[PDB]
RNA sequence: CCCGUCGCUACUACCGAUUGAAUGGCUUAGUGAGGCCUCCGGAUUGGCGAGAAGCUGGUCAAACUUGGUCAUUUAGAGGAAGUAAAAGUCGUAACAAGGUUUCCGUAGGUGAACCUGCGGAAGGAUCAU
RNA sequence: CGGCACCUUACGAGAAAUCAAAGUCUUUGGGUUCUGGGGGGAGUAUGGUCGCAAGGCUGAAACUUAAAGGAAUUGACGGAAG
RNA sequence: CAGCCGAGCCUUUUUUACUUUGAAAAAAUUAGAGUGUUCAAAGCAGGCCUUUGCUCGAAUAUAUUAGCAUGGAAUAAUAGAAUAGGACGUUAU
RNA sequence: UAUCUGGUUGAUCCUGCCAGUAGUCAUAUGCUUGUCUCAAAGAUUAAGCCAUGCAUGUCUAAGUAUAAGCAAUUUAUACAGUGAAACUGCGAAUGGCUCAUUAAAUCAGUUAUCGUUUAUUUGAUAGUAUACUUGGAUAACCGUGGUAAUUCUAGAGCUAAUACAUGCUUAAAAUCCCGACUGUUUGGAAGGGAUGUAUUUAUUAGAGAUGAUUCAUAAUAACUUUUCGAAUCGCAUGGCCUUGUGCUGGCGAUGGUUCAUUCAAAUUUCUGCCCUAUCAACUUUCGAUGGUAGGAUAGUGGCCUACCAUGGUUUCAACGGGUAACGGGGAAUAAGGGUUCGAUUCCGGAGAGGGAGCCUGAGAAACGGCUACC
RNA sequence: GAUAAGGGAAGUCGGCAAAAUAGAUCCGUAACUUCGGGAUAAGGAUUGGCUCUAAGGAUCGGAACGAUCAACUUAGAACUGGUACGGACAAGGGGAAUCUGACUGUCUAAUUAAAACAUAGCAUUG
């Protein structure tokens, strides 16, 4: 109606932000950016609701206006900047590096990483095509455009971005046996290897994935993210739980043993 | 104003539809350019997204292509001789797309004679180059005959009310024979 | 029946036959075979899936032809059972879908055709015939 | 026990001359603001250009008058009902073979119930000679 | 074999009278058409349609009302029989 | 030892409907796990010997016609070889 | 809690309703009311009418400061701190409210854009065949005012830009066309033009992507009331000597073409809406269904025009009428199946007294914008 | 025999007389009905001139095509003018009701044309 919306009602916010109902009428509307609104995590949510460094939105803005927060090695001062999957957030004042990777419960884990691993990131190739003057380029899942990619790189592949020069270190071809994290649907956050890709021309290709505990699930290729060349060899540190889904009874047993 | 919405029509079953909402700006139309022949007069139109369209209200010349020869030249437009949509556009000389027009033949005759040497003082190398181009210099009879009148048949390919250009290609082959039959009747 | 029956010359756009007739066609994909009447024919149809500029994408439907009285357009009847949960039973219902048929196909009322979705090519036509089974 | 005219009171709805009345939507025709596009125009104002008022023809089209139609309310002399109230007048049609068995369809007649003809039914007063 | 019926019983049904279907229905489902939803107002008013007409078919509402009704029992009564 | 499902071989070995499973399916609301808001309605908190910090969480089901993908072939439809214009010859001429 | 009870009779068993009974995230009202937590609330009738006040403004070191403003003399005689007024930019198209219209419409789930526009964010992307830096306006300001009256403004005099309008600076080749001369068996050539990117055609690759394209991209010939390839702003001030205002250069603001991305938008496939036949035929003059060409649009499309066919929907309920009808998530009650409700905390739609038309802008047919009628 | 400001039947027994309407094309058309009508109901729009366009045929030739010849009808468009145009002529006013005769028809030549006569239909008589 006459133009873009600028507000986000609290109840209409993505559920994986884990916002409380009664704290207010509105929720942080993520800005336009590398990641989609529904699949992002604004820095205000990360710094106040997750890390609890800031006590309120005034404080998260005070933190970010002092140039502390970096996303993918670049300073961001937008409190609603849409950080997303595989993004690296650096707070060198506290000497902390985080990567936004889904945990098996469907949420963005607070996943601390070493400084050496915080120097790169992975990106799922969305499309490969030719730019002006016949220069090929790759579009990753976070909207990055890398020119002159390896001519072997195709869609659904994973590239390793140097994240300081923006170049491609090396890549992983999408194929059977590759380590995968699921980035959408009800299997979001699970980690396994590709068992069989079932093609459907004009429809949605389906990928069969086997967990490390030999559990098999099916998910859309659009929800499939290659993160490693084989089982047990991920190119990034996995969050606690290793993307292994436990039943609610198993979780209850594990909590009973963990707590006594 | 002019609206392109489908709400005002009656359904495929014939039922009249009730009025759903007021006319929206993203479904507007505007008025035809009705391009004539005369000294160039072009008005810009501010379109959706801040883009620009050009209403050619009057044009004299255009870019016309000889497809077989692979050459394009800017030439005057003499008049509209045939229009498959409405004969009143022929009567009033209104330039739209797919209008059959007569264009000045001089730039193409000049290119042809300079390129091949025939009709419709040189060095030895130039004469040899022309001799090499010979054999391919024989064109269709129906096209050759027009050069006597100095005016070639062409069909407008651009949309003058959209781009401000009145461009086209020279009629050839069975398409030319088709419109020749249409003209003579 | 002649190809050049209109006030304008009928031809495929930007397909040039140099005098000093070349036909363009394409396969529509989704495992549908291009009829040889399209590869080898002479009709001109901008709305044909195989020789025209339309593309097949979206839904693939099948139905029974109930009308061929329009030029290059048919109406197919799709029969289905609608479930009424209160009575735990069904009722017969139907919907009429208008589809474009290219001259590469010959259809009569009673045939079963497979139509693929295309861009709106008329007020009521959004489907375009891809396959015909005689009835 | 009980039926119907007739008489009193009250209420509800109906028909009804009045080419009755009022309110709202849609619409033919006529008239038609205004914007937009276009056509000239050329106050004045920079060095051929910019350009206001206005003008031509279109386009979208509010709004008014008449007519038509749809819809919702409402008056009415008089006419003809229904119900409630009390069991007032006249009779006694039904319930017993209710004193002419009753009832149905149909058609005449008549203060009223009703009576009569024709053909049916038993829900008969006969499951039977 | 087909009919028109009848007699007995009640497995069974039914409120009962009664019913070989009015049974095989709370142990509820063989197929299918029509009709009813307390008594009146009322098969009336209105609109439509058929009819020469008489009328047929379709068909309300306001209002009013605590019963109306079915089968059977005992008694009372009968210008019914014994 | 029986029983219950799944298999795999050997025995001459066209269109649906239906049903299974899956993918994708907003939150709030509903059901429901955890959690002494002093109880509760709620909320999504919270807990640790008292912490220049450590640390469980924020589950899970349901949606249901339609569409998509999928396993099954009972039940109910549909088509085929009758003027043969029928089927196979994979390397038949 | 898968429940019933009173009323027809002298008594009986039924049919059957009336009455009783409980709940309501269901309203009103009467009587009554001590505490804690939580909390709806001018929807219904009148999308009826409104006094008054407020509800949308906005400046960083980084667009423009000669305030005849304040403040201090300081690294500063171009300015330098702070800072009204104005110009410029952006926002005002979000939010909030309401439910009048609306019955294949909205909406829900599910699709599509190989059918389009997209400010902004985020990635990429431009050496292209007067320069030590171009002009002339205007506001604020000063002072002359006119009107009873308004967020009215008029003459005259100044003056700025990231406002407005223009304009150069550059690699190395190489390729193509014309071609004086020349070689003279067809080669060499002086001299002229053209190369980036946008626009619009025509003709060629496309035998890297897609299920699929006339896709991406490239090439040839031209075209264009010629798009833009920075005449901008703050802080630091470094390096090389050929010590000349010499040559070079660090972190940033803002901006810019195209592609991608994101926030969106517009159309769009399939199936699904309550009562009514005392609504059975409807649509098609003057678009109804389809074909061809065009116009218009951001783009598809009878969206509109011209010509041509005679089509399209319907007892599987079309069309018409009613709705005390915005749709859905949901709500009440509930053995199961159901019945009833949903103006209303979220999502979609629509409207801003009734209509209609527009300006600006990426975005509005906007109403705390304008124009006209009622 | 014409015309007439403003009003518009107030005139008169009474709209008597006059006026208004009028051709053609297209649109639209109620009650009632003996279903045939009512009906030109009512009520609207257009119409000139000029310049064009389209459609509608015949006979020959072996042909969905050529040759030759030919009549005025209809439809559309542009332009044009003191908005005029069935330009003179020609040419319905209309509607709602009551009484009455069914209708077409007939008579009092020279004061009455009617509701009178006749009529079809119905009935009676010889
Ligand atoms: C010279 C002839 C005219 C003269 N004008 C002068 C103006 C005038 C104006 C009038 O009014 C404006 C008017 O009113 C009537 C009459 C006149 C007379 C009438 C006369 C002819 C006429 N005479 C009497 C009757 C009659 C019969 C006919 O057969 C007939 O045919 C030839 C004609 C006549
Ligand atoms: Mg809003
Ligand atoms: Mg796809
Ligand atoms: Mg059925
Ligand atoms: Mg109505
Ligand atoms: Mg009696
Ligand atoms: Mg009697
Ligand atoms: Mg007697
Ligand atoms: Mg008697
Ligand atoms: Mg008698
Ligand atoms: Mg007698
Ligand atoms: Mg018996
Ligand atoms: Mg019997
Ligand atoms: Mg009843
Ligand atoms: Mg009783
Ligand atoms: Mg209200
Ligand atoms: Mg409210
Ligand atoms: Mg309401
Ligand atoms: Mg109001
Ligand atoms: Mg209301
Ligand atoms: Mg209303
Ligand atoms: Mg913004
Ligand atoms: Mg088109
Ligand atoms: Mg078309
Ligand atoms: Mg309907
Ligand atoms: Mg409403
Ligand atoms: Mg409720
Ligand atoms: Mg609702
Ligand atoms: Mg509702
Ligand atoms: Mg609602
Ligand atoms: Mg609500
Ligand atoms: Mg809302
Ligand atoms: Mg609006
Ligand atoms: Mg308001
Ligand atoms: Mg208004
Ligand atoms: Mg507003
Ligand atoms: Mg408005
Ligand atoms: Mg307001
Ligand atoms: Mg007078
Ligand atoms: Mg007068
Ligand atoms: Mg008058
Ligand atoms: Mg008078
Ligand atoms: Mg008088
Ligand atoms: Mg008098
Ligand atoms: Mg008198
Ligand atoms: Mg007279
Ligand atoms: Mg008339
Ligand atoms: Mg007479
Ligand atoms: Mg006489
Ligand atoms: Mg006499
Ligand atoms: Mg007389």
């Amino acid at each position: 109606a006459r133009g873009p919306k600028k507000h986000l009602k609290r109840l209409a916010a993505p559920s994986h932000w884990m916002l409380d109902k009664l704290s207010g009428t509105y929720a942080p509307r993520p800005s336009a950016g590398p990641h989609k609104l529904r699949e992002s995590l604004p820095l205000v949510v990360f710094l106040r609701n997750r890390l609890k460094y800031a006590l309120n939105g005034r404080e998260v803005k005070a933190i970010m206006m002092q140039q502390h927060v970096q996303v993918d090695g670049k300073v961001r001062t937008d409190t609603t900047y849409p950080a997303g999957f595989m993004d690296v957030i650096t707070l060198e004042a506290t000497n902390e590096h985080f990567r936004l990777v889904y945990d098996v419960k469907g949420k963005f884990a607070v996943h601390r990483i070493s400084a050496e691993e915080a120097a790169y990131k992975l990106g799922k190739v969305k499309k490969v095509q030719l730019g002006k003057k016949g220069v090929p380029y790759v579009v990753t899942h976070d909207g990055r455009t890398i020119r002159y990619p390896d001519p072997l790189i195709r869609a659904n592949d994973t590239v390793k971005i140097d994240l300081a020069t923006g170049k491609i270190d090396d890549f992983i071809k999408f194929d059977t046996g590759r380590l995968v994290m699921v980035t959408g649907g009800r299997n979001l956050g699970r980690v396994g290897v590709i068992v069989h890709r079932e093609k459907h021309e004009g429809g949605f290709d389906l990928v069969h994935i086997k967990d490390a505990l030999e559990n098999t699930f099916v998910t859309r290729l659009s929800n499939v993210f290659v993160i490693g060349t084989e089982a047990g060899k991920p190119w990034v540190s996995l969050p606690k739980g290793k993307g292994i889904k436990l039943s609610i009874s198993e979780e209850r047993d594990r909590r009973r043993a963990q707590q006594g | 104003g002019i609206s392109r919405d489908s709400r005002h029509k009656r359904s495929a079953t014939g039922a009249k539809r009730a009025q759903f909402r007021k006319k929206r700006k993203f479904e507007l139309g505007r008025q035809p350019a009705n391009t004539k022949i005369g000294p160039k007069r072009i008005h810009s139109v501010r379109t959706r997204g801040g883009n620009q369209k050009f209403r050619a209200l009057r044009v004299e010349t255009g870019n016309f292509s000889w497809g077989s020869e692979g050459v394009s030249r800017k030439t005057r437009i003499a008049g509209v001789v045939y229009h498959p949509s409405n004969n009143e556009l022929v009567r009033t000389n209104t330039l739209t797309k797919s209008a059959v027009v007569q264009i000045d033949a001089t730039p193409f005759r000049q290119w042809y004679e300079n390129h091949y040497g025939a009709t419709l003082k040189r060095s030895r190398k130039v004469e040899r180059k022309l001799a090499a181009r010979s054999g391919a210099a024989a064109i269709e009879s129906a096209v050759d005959s027009q050069f006597g009148s100095g005016r070639l048949y062409a069909v407008i390919s651009s949309r003058p009310g959209q781009s401000g250009r009145c461009d086209g290609y020279i009629l050839e082959g069975e398409e030319l024979a088709f419109y020749l039959r249409r003209l003579t009747a | 029946l002649t190809v050049q029956s209109e006030r304008a010359f009928q031809k495929q756009p930007h397909i040039f036959t140099n005098p000093k007739t070349k036909r363009w066609y394409k396969d529509v994909g989704l495992g549908f075979k291009t009829p040889k009447a399209a590869i080898e024919g002479s009709y001109i149809d901008k709305k044909c899936p195989f020789a025209g500029t339309v593309s097949i994408r979206g839904k693939i439907l099948t139905g029974t032809v109930v009308s061929t009285k329009m030029h290059r357009t048919i109406i197919i009847r799709r029969d289905y059972l609608h479930y009424v949960p209160k009575y735990n039973r069904y009722e017969k219902r139907h919907k009429n879908v208008a589809a474009h048929v290219s001259p590469a196909f010959r259809v009569e009322e009673g045939d079963v055709v497979t139509v693929g979705q295309c861009r709106p090519i008329s007020k009521t036509v959004r489907f375009n015939v891809l396959k015909v089974s005689a009835g």
